[PDB]
RNA sequence: AGUAGUAACAAG
């Protein structure tokens, strides 16, 4: 995309809960 | 005296020599090293020959 | 050694260290408060916020200074006409007639059919331009002789208070218009990203500031001075009529050529860097001097006519005064475009390190906010005593306008004052640190920000800012005292 | 709503916006008239912090000595002169303990460049006091008028090319009986004037030969020339500044070359180290610091200035010093370094152009020269100067100049006062209390760190460190200094917050025309841009703007606008044909009102080069004629070395790129001066130039490499000659008609030279 | 040309004055008499060129025929002074001459201008030639290097270049013949070529030919990009806060590869090895890794040397190990044996005290250079044998020394005098003077056999020899980066490789999204942080929900890479405990739960007793400022709950909105010490404020004085 | 007058 646009920046580190079911 | 060795060596197409030349023989084209010894001119000839 | 001289050293050799706290940060320059004093006055070398430009269409091209203010008076005929003016405020030691009379002279030449822009050296121009002041240079030996020959006190920069006019000229100058002014030349095409980058980014940094009412005095400052360098160089034995102006663009895209006024140059044997050649300078406002008098005291006010402005006849006045300049002055006034990087790079600056945190170019998301970023805000001033923000914009402007005023109001008062209030500065960035700041002469360190703190319009509004801010410093650091305990 | 520019320091930390609070394009400050009154006031003080010291007669010169070294301890916090040998050697003992043969190397390394120091080094100095004519003028003339004169009094010493032997005449000159010297004296020529006065005076200078006694010459190569300083930022009040005459000058070379040496090993020195190397030496003196920080403990910076610096400063203390550096030295070389505190022990400084008084009444103006200064009455002067004069006369003397023992007002001692700084610095701790100090010293600037359990005995140290300073002569302002907890300092203009922050705004006056020429002008400006990027926080945005200012103020200066431009013009004119003229415009320079192509990308690239391939040959062929009459002779320094100017600092010189071409031109000498013929001084200029071009017609690499040699010029050159036409006609380049003539010639120039 | 110059000398020599300068001047004072200036010295040029160029004729015309060819005006406009105007100053002329002269003038010869010019031309066609990248928008760790500034054609010392130019440009001026001659025949040959029949002034060609072979060094702030290509375009490579990938035109020399090789295969190990099966990730990073624009499995497979980490990642990419060392003029290939480094501070014969590495083992290498060919056999701080090959005098006296110094025999350190890595400088010391060397070894006998012969000082063959002169590989990798034999002799390991962090000569890209992980300790600080901050919502939650499964978020893995192997697990312990601590006694604090949260990854290592080690500070990898304080702020982590801003590395973020009303006057002292909470104010019967050691050794139960930072003193309870 | 600011310029 262009540098201005949010979507520019890498898709970052994403802490996901876990759970067994 | 560096400029005229530098220079007759470049003009007539011989090896500059590395020590400073005592004269130059413009009709052999050849340097000169002249020496004056207290002892045998053989001696001082073959030790500046080296 | 050492010891042994440390040991019988008097305790009266002392550093004295003394912890600073908020209380001993007494506010600066308390004079400045004074009603007796007078109150600061309008001293620039041409009108900022209080200018009028006389509008007219540019076909294209560029024509002469003399030529294209011919044609905007020829459109604003009846004030270019008018020989009957109200004089409406008088300059303690100006002559009206002879200040009137060398306007006429000025319209009168820069109108006829001439292309010379000389004026005669008539006794009006002689006395406005300061024909013959210099004191004759006489023998060392008749000076020697001579008892009434004495070496004469120095005159000291007076001592004035704050004056409402400073603030208003930061309000205003700081200010969007409709007009750009900037006259910023071409560069190659991009190629690296980081070009592309830069470009993107002066499309909102140059924009914001071009647009505002700041730039386009600037501009005013730097053509004019420009031409007076010129002036001054070329014909140093001539008195010329250069006229005060500006091509502005509207959002269109559309040029007009401003004509803000007319100035007459006096004589310029300009040998040394300092050497002083007096400029007369006739500029329009539509300022009614009476509103304000306090800060018009160096000018000489006629009523040259009105304007139809917004269904509304609004006065035309016409600003006179008797002023001088040398060639630094001139030479840094050809160079105050740089007031643009000294804004832009602090402010870029800050673009670059959100973009850090973020991952992408923070310019649009800091100036107007995107999809995932609200728009950065600033502490931008007070209304009824309470702190107002503004927009990323709004605080470059108010930085570039701070940085043209640098300029306007440059010289050893503001170097001084700048020089030692900023210590002050650093001291309470240390207490708003909570990094326990130590002071050994306190009161020495204000009198030398003090001492510097007189009659210069931007030091005593600057000191007046000082304190108020310190004021809002002093209410937060507040919230800091109660944590851990 | 009212604007506070000042509010911005509440979302910005003050160092993060540092740049803001730096006018700088605002004009500096300039002094009008006279700096008599100026350095009055440093005579006055710089005697009113030794005037307990021992007071005594020259007699040498006859003048007031004053000697504060040794003196009594001062009882206050005023500037004290009274330093302490004792202290002094005690300082520098502890640092030839930290740094074990640093003193003899520094010694021997200084003394072998010494021995192979030639005489033409003293020309790569600034303006110099010229003893022949009493004012200033740049090195290599100043070293020329005195060798020149040095021959009229049989001092040859110059002739055998080392420095040694020309600085064993200058002090051996001081004996000669009496001194003939080369001077310049006026010819006054009286014409009619349009003016008030009525007529003129159109001066005609002359060289003369001169006669000085022995006391006269001495108290000549003694003195210091003194003027205001101009254009200095951040100051209300001017200051007087000092320039020395030539004869001290590689005396002062080699003590400086001396502490350099140890300045260079030093690892609190911010002196001689520069720039990134600076900020990269004390960011890392932060880090150790910061590190070795009792746990439990605090650690402190006191952002330190000095007061007084040169005024308290002692001769006498830096002749120990290179006594004590020197230790292991031949005695020649020891008594070689003694000479320059020596000269500056017995320094007399010039007042200057005097006072000037007036009747406002008459409209009259008069200057009183220094001599004349008490020719009238006190009461004539203001209250200011009234008090100066009266305060001057015991250090007055007769010709209207002033005995100044004490002090440094010339400077020239920066590293080996920085040595000294470094001195108070390696102390680190009194009596074992229970804190450490260490810090870093250029010149009269100090960062001190110190290390303790509480602030409360961190300020112990700082008082201990305030106290020990005193006994060299070291004065710390306590208006001007202060102290934080580690994190935040300030020194030498650069600030420290957790790091070195950027201060955009010093730079900034640099960013302007350079005023050298339209092709080096180009060069200098867009490196200044790419440097600032690198260097000064200066991002894309901003410096492409910076590309477009330039081009504005270029284009403005040079009045060489856009070709397709309506700007009216001389220069534009001719501009305007060219770009009708020409089909590769993008090929044409902007001097030659081309467009610009410069970005981000390519500052770096010379302008000529980038667009060479897009140039007319016709265009290309004129722009870079070999034989162009506008480059005159090009000099290795020419070409490359510009003197750029910062808002702070000395005038340094930077190198810049730029293809030399019809645009590399160079403007005329300041040879317009009011009423002056200066005929008789151009004729000499033209004469030495000649004698050069024609030098540099025999032997070309004279412009490149420095030619050796104590034989003549001539000698050189004929010999030179006498090989090219023999080898040309020998050759067969030169006809046996033009061989004869040039030998027959030869002839006539042996003659000549023997 | 001579007739004409000896005929303008006697014309020369008709003035007195000219004589007198010519006689009385020496050849030596010809350099002052040059820059001769009587005229009034400009302090102000800025503004006196904006001056001038409002006059008629500010500039200054060269006198010639040249100048003739300019009329007096052109079309009204003047061009140069009058003929009645010059006299006693000269003749002048205005800039629209300069104009006329590129409009109007003659059209010279530019033949060779391109050649003379080569330096600038090649700088041209390198960014002509170049491709960029991406720019991307994250922090940059830039550090303050010597650098040198433009590439050169062969680089010499000043005083070697300056003869160079002197053969090429004025060989009968050159003076005493040097040996620098015959090294650069092929260059001056080659220039001489260049620079034939091109009518620009010599000085120019001087100063052209001075560009490409003197260098230029100075201190400038770099990020992985070191090589002169890279640092002609520092300007457009990176800021503080952006990163711009730059492949620059032209070839780029092998040893700027090999040195790029190592520092890249040294930071995927220093990443590597914190992982759980530090071969996988090793393998997945170093095939995404770029040198410039070469894969680094590319450069390592092309390229015949490197380091320990080079051949690891070799060994873990499939490719033959290589055991090559570069010992600066020799070059050696292991054989048999192996060898440890132990850094000792041994007593050198000079006088003074250098911190010297010891390599203890027996080792046999295969040394090298040009025509000798030997097997070396050296021991701890010893030599034992080195047979090696009949080569000439050259060739072998560099081999004799180079294997007694790379050997570090005891002998070699005790015979230093005069004032000299510490252990490369004792190669370039010895190279040049080795007569002070042979002295401080001793001499043996020679042998008698038939292939074996001695040699002495005099570079040939005596009976006194120096003392043991001799004259005549299917490896596994572990999952820890151990390199095993077949035989399971480890030759090779992690722990074996370099801990020096250097900048890379040559861009180094990782073409993964896990190219952040790879960056330097401020770096990484800074991005873990942010990712802690861009997660706090979830990340705090499910904490508080009693979950801990983020304390081993693969998010902080790259971070523990940049704390001490040593400290890294103590300190897991200490942030586990005073996190859980926070929410168990709800005394919870986000900017201590923000800075501690990414050193819980760490398998915690608990005190003998079972309790974690209590901490002041946290020191990570690199300079003195690198740490997080506990109790305070640090110049990495610093919060402000006047304005609720985060300053990390300078960059400042809000926490506003992300704070719990009750925790602003919470205090640091329960969120500061692991089994410790605020028990109330300082009481000054307790004493002093107790040291970590006085902490540890407390009873539960017992109180304590702890400050947080200056004037914040709280008593604490176990 | 004015510029300016511890001292000048307002031609020589």
């Amino acid at each position: 995309y262009s540098p201005t646009s949010p979507s520019y920046s890498p898709t970052s580190p994403s802490y996901s809960p876990t759970s067994p079911s | 005296a560096w400029m005229v060795q530098r220079s007759l060596a470049q003009e007539h197409g011989i090896e500059t020599p590395k020590y400073l030349a005592d004269l130059f023989d413009y009709k052999t084209k050849r340097f000169i090293e002249v020496g004056i010894t207290k002892g045998l001119a053989d001696d001082y000839f073959w030790k500046k020959k080296e | 050694a050492i010891e042994r001289n440390l040991a019988r050293m008097s305790p009266l050799v002392s550093v004295t260290p003394k912890k600073l706290t908020w209380e001993d940060l007494r506010p600066i320059g308390p004079h400045i408060y004074n009603h007796e004093l007078p109150e600061v006055p309008y001293n620039a070398f041409l009108l900022m916020s209080d200018e009028l430009g006389l509008a007219n269409m540019t076909e294209g091209k560029s024509k002469k200074p003399k030529t294209l203010a011919k044609e905007c008076l020829e459109k604003y005929s009846t004030l270019r006409d008018q020989t009957d003016p109200i004089l409406i405020m008088k300059s303690e030691k100006a002559n009206e007639n002879f200040l009137w009379k060398l306007w006429r002279d000025c319209v009168n030449t820069i109108s006829n059919e001439e292309m010379s822009n000389e004026l005669q050296k008539t006794n009006y121009a002689k006395w406005a331009t300061g024909d013959g002041l210099t004191y004759q240079k006489i023998m060392k030996e008749v000076a020697i002789d001579d008892e009434t020959m004495c070496q004469e006190e120095p005159k000291i920069p007076n001592k004035c208070r704050v004056a409402a006019w400073v603030q208003t000229e930061m309000n205003l100058l700081s200010t969007l218009t409709s007009k750009r002014a900037l006259d910023l030349p071409e560069i190659g095409p991009d190629v690296a990203p980081v070009e592309h980058v830069g470009s993107e980014r002066r499309k909102y940094f140059v924009n914001e500031i071009n647009y505002c009412k700041a730039s386009t005095v600037m501009m005013k400052y730097v053509l004019f001075h420009t031409s007076l360098l010129n002036e001054s160089n070329a014909s140093m034995g001539k008195y010329k009529v250069i006229p005060i102006t500006n091509r502005v663009v509207n959002e269109k895209g559309e040029s007009f050529d401003m004509l803000y006024g007319l100035a007459v140059k006096g004589q310029s044997h300009l040998r040394g860097d300092t050497d002083v050649v007096t400029v007369v300078t006739f500029e329009f406002s539509s300022t009614d001097p009476r509103v304000d008098s306090g800060k018009w005291p160096k000018y000489t006010v006629f009523r040259i006519g009105s304007l139809f402005v917004s269904g509304r006849e609004k006065s035309v006045y016409l600003y006179c005064r008797v002023n001088g300049t040398n060639k630094i002055q001139m030479k840094w006034g050809m160079e105050a475009r740089r007031c643009l990087l000294q804004s832009m790079q602090q402010m870029e600056a800050i673009v670059e390190q959100e973009s850090s945190i973020q991952g992408y170019d923070m310019t649009k998301a800091c100036f107007k906010g995107d999809r995932v970023n609200s728009p950065k805000t600033f502490s931008i001033g007070t209304q009824e005593g309470k702190l107002v923000k503004g927009s990323f914009g709004k605080a470059l402007r108010v930085i570039f306008t701070k940085c043209l005023m640098h300029y306007v109001f440059g010289n050893a008062q503001l170097e001084g004052f700048s020089a030692e209030s900023r210590r002050l500065l650093l001291l309470i960035q240390a207490l708003k640190d909570r990094k326990g700041p130590w002071v050994f002469d306190l009161e020495g360190m204000y009198s030398g920000i003090e001492e510097c703190i007189s009659n210069n319009p931007w030091v005593i509004q600057s000191a007046y800012w000082f304190n108020e801010w310190l004021g809002f410093e002093k209410e937060g650091s507040k919230v800091l005292e109660s944590v851990d305990e | 709503m009212n604007i506070n520019p000042y509010f911005l320091f509440i979302d910005v930390p003050i160092q993060a916006a540092i740049s803001t609070t730096f006018p700088y394009t605002g004009v500096p400050p300039y002094s009008h008239g006279t700096g008599t009154g100026y350095t009055i006031d440093t005579v006055i003080r710089t005697h009113e912090y030794s005037n307990k010291g021992k007071q005594y007669i020259s007699d040498v010169t006859g003048c007031t000595m004053v000697d504060p070294t040794n003196g009594p301890l001062p009882e206050d916090n005023e500037p004290s002169a009274y330093a302490q040998l004792d202290c002094v050697l005690e300082a520098l003992d502890r640092m030839d303990e930290e740094h074990p043969g640093l003193f003899q190397a520094a010694s021997q390394n200084a003394m072998e460049t010494l021995m192979v120091t030639t005489v033409d080094k003293l020309t790569q100095g600034r303006q110099t006091f010229d003893w022949t004519v009493c004012r200033n003028q740049p090195a290599a003339t100043a070293l020329n008028t005195t060798i020149t004169s040095f021959r009229l009094n049989d001092l040859n010493g110059a002739d055998k090319g080392g420095l040694i032997p020309f600085c064993q005449d200058i002090i051996d000159s001081l004996d000669r009986p009496e001194m003939t010297f080369f001077s310049v004296k006026n010819i006054k020529k009286k014409l009619p004037a349009k003016n008030r006065k009525g007529f003129l005076i159109k001066r005609i200078p002359m060289k003369v030969k001169d006669k000085i006694t022995k006391v006269e010459y001495i108290k000549r190569a003694l003195s210091l020339n003194t003027m205001t300083k101009d254009a200095e930022r951040g100051k209300l009040k001017r200051r007087a500044i000092a320039t020395a005459g030539i004869q001290i000058r590689g005396f002062v070379l080699v003590v400086e070359n001396l502490a350099k040496n140890i300045c260079e090993n030093l690892e609190q020195s911010g002196l001689p180290v520069g720039g990134n190397e600076k900020k990269a030496k004390l960011s890392n003196a932060v880090a150790k610091m910061l590190s070795n920080c009792p746990p439990g403990g605090i650690s402190m910076t006191v952002t330190g200035d000095n007061t007084k610096w040169n005024e308290c400063l002692n001769p006498r203390i830096f002749l120990a010093m290179t006594e004590r550096i020197t230790r292991d030295s031949p005695i020649w070389f020891r008594d070689f370094c003694s000479i320059a505190p020596v000269l500056f022990s017995n320094k007399i400084a010039r007042l200057g152009k005097g006072f000037m008084i007036t009747s406002k009444t008459k409209r009259l103006k008069a200057q009183i020269p220094c001599p004349d200064l008490f020719s009238i009455p006190l009461e004539r002067y203001n209250e200011e100067t009234r008090a100066k004069l009266k305060k001057l006369k015991p250090f007055f003397n007769e010709e209207g100049t002033a005995s100044l023992s004490p002090g440094m007002m010339m400077g020239m001692f920066n590293m080996l006062s920085t040595v000294l700084g470094v001195a108070a610095l390696g102390i680190k701790n009194i009596g074992n209390k229970e804190y450490l100090w260490d810090g870093l010293q250029s010149s009269d600037d100090f960062a001190l760190f110190v290390n303790a359990k509480d602030e409360e005995t961190c300020m112990e140290g700082i008082n201990d460190f305030y106290r020990t300073c005193k006994l060299l002569g070291i004065n710390m302002s306590k208006k001007k200094s202060y102290c934080n907890e580690t994190g935040m300092f300030e020194f030498t203009s650069m600030f420290y917050r957790d790091g070195f922050v950027s201060n955009f705004a010093m730079e900034l006056p640099s960013f302007g025309v350079a005023g050298v020429n339209e092709s080096a002008d180009m060069a200098i400006g867009m490196t200044i841009i790419k440097n600032n990027m690198i260097n000064n926080g200066m991002g894309p945005a901003t410096a492409q703007t910076a590309i477009q200012l330039f081009i504005a103020d270029y284009r403005y200066t040079y009045k060489c606008h856009r070709g397709d431009s309506k700007v009216e013009g001389k220069r534009m004119k001719i501009i305007k044909e060219l770009w009708e003229n020409t089909k590769g415009r993008d090929g044409l320079l902007v001097a030659d009102g081309g467009p610009n192509i410069y970005n981000l990308r390519n500052l770096h690239i010379p302008e000529i080069v980038l667009k060479y391939n897009l140039m007319d040959p016709e265009y290309k062929g004129r722009l870079l004629h070999p034989q162009n009459p506008f480059v005159g002779h090009l000099s290795i320094e020419g070409i490359k070395e510009a003197d750029i100017t910062p808002a702070h600092g000395p005038v340094k010189k930077m190198d810049y790129d730029a293809v030399s071409g019809t645009h590399s031109w160079r403007t005329k000498r300041n040879r317009s001066i009011l009423n002056t013929d200066q005929r008789n001084m151009i004729l000499e200029e033209q004469c030495y130039a000649k004698c050069c071009n024609l030098f540099e017609a025999c032997f070309n690499s004279a412009s490149y490499r420095k030619p050796v040699g104590q034989h003549s010029m001539l000698e050189a050159m004929a010999h030179r000659l006498r090989m090219d036409a023999r080898l040309d006609y020998e050759s067969g380049r030169m006809s046996k008609d033009d061989f004869e003539k040039a030998m027959a010639h030869l002839g006539e120039i042996g003659y000549i030279g023997s | 040309m001579t007739l004409a110059k000896i005929e303008l000398l006697k014309q020369l020599l008709r003035d007195n004055e000219a004589k007198t300068v010519l006689k009385q001047t020496t050849v030596d004072q010809y350099n002052i008499i040059r820059k001769f200036n009587t005229s009034r010295i400009e302090k102000n040029p800025s503004l006196r060129m904006k001056w001038a160029m409002c006059s008629n004729f500010p500039l200054a015309l060269t006198k010639g025929d040249m100048a003739n060819r300019i009329p007096l005006e052109y079309k009204g406009i003047q061009l140069k002074t009058n003929a009645e105007d010059i006299g006693t100053k000269g003749q002048m002329c205005s800039i629209a001459a300069v104009t006329w002269w590129n409009t109007y003038g003659p059209i010279g010869d530019t033949e060779g201008f391109e050649r003379v010019y080569e330096s600038f031309f090649l700088r041209k066609m390198r960014l002509d030639n170049a491709t960029w990248g991406r720019i991307t928008f994250g922090p940059v760790e830039r550090v303050r290097k010597r650098v040198l500034l433009n590439p050169l054609t062969k680089e010499m010392p000043p005083d070697e270049a300056s003869n160079v130019i002197m053969e090429i440009l004025f060989p009968k001026e050159a003076g005493i013949p040097r040996e620098s001659t015959w090294i650069h025949r092929e260059l001056i040959k080659e220039k001489r070529e260049k620079l034939k029949g091109t009518m620009i002034t010599p000085i120019v060609l001087a100063y052209m030919l001075e560009r490409e072979l003197v260098a230029r060094r100075r201190f400038l702030p770099v990020a992985g990009a070191t090589s002169a290509e890279f640092i002609e375009m520092l300007h457009c490579l990176q800021g503080e806060n952006w990163r711009q990938i730059y492949h620059p035109g032209g070839n780029k020399l092998t040893e700027s590869r090999s040195q790029s090789m190592i520092v890249a295969c040294r930071k995927i190990i220093r990443r590597s090895i914190v992982a759980s099966n530090p071969l996988e990730l090793a393998v997945e990073i170093a095939n995404k890794t770029v040198i410039d624009t070469e894969p680094l499995k590319s450069c390592l497979a092309a390229i015949d040397g490197g380091d320990v980490a080079c051949d690891i990642i070799r060994a873990a990419l499939g490719l033959k190990i290589r055991q090559r060392q570069r010992f600066g003029r020799l070059e050696l290939k292991r054989i048999s044996g192996r060898g440890f480094k132990n850094d000792e501070e041994i007593l050198i014969g000079n006088g003074t005290i250098q911190k010297i590495g010891i390599w203890d083992g027996e080792e046999e290498f295969h040394v090298r250079c040009g025509e000798c060919r030997g097997i070396l056999k050296k021991s701890k701080m010893k030599l034992e044998k080195l047979l090696i090959n009949s080569a000439k005098k050259e060739d072998m006296r560099d081999l004799i020394i180079l294997c007694m110094v790379f050997s570090q025999d005891t002998r070699m350190f005790q015979g230093v005098r005069g004032e000299i890595s510490p252990m490369y400088q004792l190669q370039r010391y010895f190279l040049n003077r080795s007569n002070d060397l042979f002295d401080q070894w001793g001499y043996e006998e020679s042998p008698k056999a038939s292939e074996l012969h001695g040699i002495n000082e005099s570079m040939n063959a005596s009976d006194y020899t120096l003392k043991g002169v001799v004259v005549t590989e299917k490896v596994s990798i572990t999952k820890n980066l151990s390199l095993i034999k077949r035989t399971g002799e480890v030759i090779m390991g992690a722990n074996d490789v370099s801990e020096l962090e250097s900048q890379a000569q040559l861009m180094i890209t990782y073409d993964t999204p896990k190219m952040w992980e790879m960056g330097t300790t401020k770096e990484l600080v800074q991005n873990t942080y942010q990712w802690v901050l861009k997660n706090l919502v979830t990340l705090k939650a499910q904490f508080l929900l009693g979950k801990e499964d983020m304390f081993q978020w693969d998010a902080f893995e790259a971070f523990e890479s940049i704390i001490p192997q040593k400290m890294a697990g103590q300190y897991s312990g200490f942030a586990r405990a005073v996190l859980k601590q926070m929410r168990d006694q709800e005394v919870m604090k986000t900017d201590q739960f923000i800075k501690l949260l990414p050193f819980c990854f760490s398998p915690p290592k608990l005190r003998s007793n079972g309790e974690p080690y209590q901490f002041l500070k946290l020191v990570l990898k690199g300079g003195g400022e690198n740490f997080i304080e506990v109790r305070k702020g640090s110049p990495l982590f610093s919060y402000n709950p006047q304005t609720e801003v985060l300053t990390i590395c300078g960059r400042m973020m809000s926490l506003k909105g992300k704070i719990e009303d009750e925790e602003r006057n919470r205090s640091m002292g329960n969120a500061v010490l692991a089994g410790f909470l605020v028990s109330g104010k300082y009481d000054p019967d307790l004493g002093d404020f107790k040291t970590i050691e006085e902490l540890e050794k407390l009873k539960p139960g017992e109180k304590a004085n702890i400050l947080l930072y200056q004037g914040k003193p709280v008593k604490v309870v176990k």
